[PDB]
């Protein structure tokens, strides 16, 4: 009891790791106090602030875009979003990637040509 | 003392590409041994069906002055490209920085998305879009096959071309999860974001790739 291992982790980075006397943080369905002894858990959380009760009692918070909880036996682990996701906003991501495309089938022997140049005009660099 | 500095500079920035490499592991390890946990109704992801159509996220640099690291993974993706086209197996790529972006737009091929100009700074937020428009074209049935082509960081004077395969996707505990609110629902969003993770970590490795090559163009 008293302590369980928290990691917190986004796809970029590792915002958090360490002994935890217990964490708060909104789950999909409700909000979630994780102490040590939860049973296996996994649920996603919404975009907010996780507050973690470290180890020897100091606080801390952490605002996070959303994301995976993860409680198993021991380790939990937090699997962050980098910037709120969602089927609009991933979608609106989307349209920007296609526009860029669209502003403006594949000739392979004019293509290896252009590659066969560019090998050659590197091989003059290197003999200076 | 020129050649120092100049070495000084780009270890500063290497050592942050590496950084980001070894940050960005934890999340797509986890998730990937979640994923093994909930997949062992057959998830689209998890199986092999018939290939009528292949997609590349194909990650190029940014900036010259790299040798051939792009020249000899352009090589490589045409190689493979075409021996599908020969079968009558569409290909659609997601071009990822401006060289491949202008290389592509030069020798023809179906540049369905892109994002380009993020150089030292990649983000997942950027690759959102790019990965999201081929999943989605997985999900309709309009790809059968994804792949991200990018190049294998290993030392300051060795890097590999590579593609590999995302989709569909390449000793037990027991417990079980209570799962808030269901198996499925969830699978599916951790199948996405490790999509995502390997994309984004395609990416930073291919900068710690083009960075290095960059110290030895600039020799």
């Amino acid at each position: 009891a008293m302590t369980y291992h928290l990691d917190v982790v986004s796809a970029e980075q590792q915002m958090f790791s360490g002994l935890v006397e217990k964490i708060q943080v909104t789950g999909s369905e409700g909000e979630l106090g994780i102490y040590p002894g939860h049973a296996p858990l996994l649920t996603a959380i919404k975009p907010g602030m996780i507050r973690i009760v470290k180890q020897h009692g100091h606080e801390e918070f952490i605002y996070l875009s959303g994301g995976i909880l993860e409680v198993q036996p021991g380790n939990v682990t937090v699997l962050a979003d980098t910037a709120i996701r969602g089927q609009d906003l991933d979608e609106a991501r989307a349209m920007e990637a296609k526009r860029k495309a669209e502003e403006h089938d594949v000739d392979y022997a004019q293509a290896s040509a252009e590659l066969a140049k560019a090998i050659a005009q590197l091989r003059v660099i290197e003999l200076t | 003392k020129i050649t120092k500095a100049m070495e000084m500079v780009a270890a500063s920035k290497m050592r942050k590409s590496q950084d980001r490499m070894a940050a960005s592991r934890p999340y797509a390890e986890t998730m990937r041994k979640v994923i093994g946990h909930l997949a062992h109704y057959k998830h689209p992801y998890l199986e092999d069906r018939d290939v009528k159509r292949v997609g590349y996220l194909v990650v190029s640099t940014d900036r010259g002055l790299c040798g051939g690291l792009n020249i000899n993974l352009f090589k490589k993706l045409l190689a493979e490209m075409k021996t599908w086209t020969d079968k009558g197996v569409q290909c659609d790529l997601a071009m990822i920085g401006s060289k491949g972006v202008s290389f592509f737009n030069s020798v023809g091929g179906n540049v369905v998305a892109q994002v380009t100009g993020m150089g030292d700074n990649p983000s997942l937020s950027e690759l959102i879009g790019p990965v999201k428009v081929m999943l989605q074209a997985y999900d309709e049935g309009r790809l059968d096959k994804l792949y991200i082509v990018s190049n294998k960081f290993i030392n300051t004077m060795s890097q590999v071309p590579t593609i590999s395969q995302l989709l569909p996707l390449p000793k037990h505990k027991s417990w079980d999860y209570l799962y808030e609110p269901d198996p499925k629902a969830l699978l599916d969003t951790l199948l996405r974001r490790y999509v995502e993770s390997q994309v984004y970590q395609g990416v930073v490795e291919n900068l710690a790739s083009e960075q290095a090559a960059r110290m030895v163009a600039m020799k």
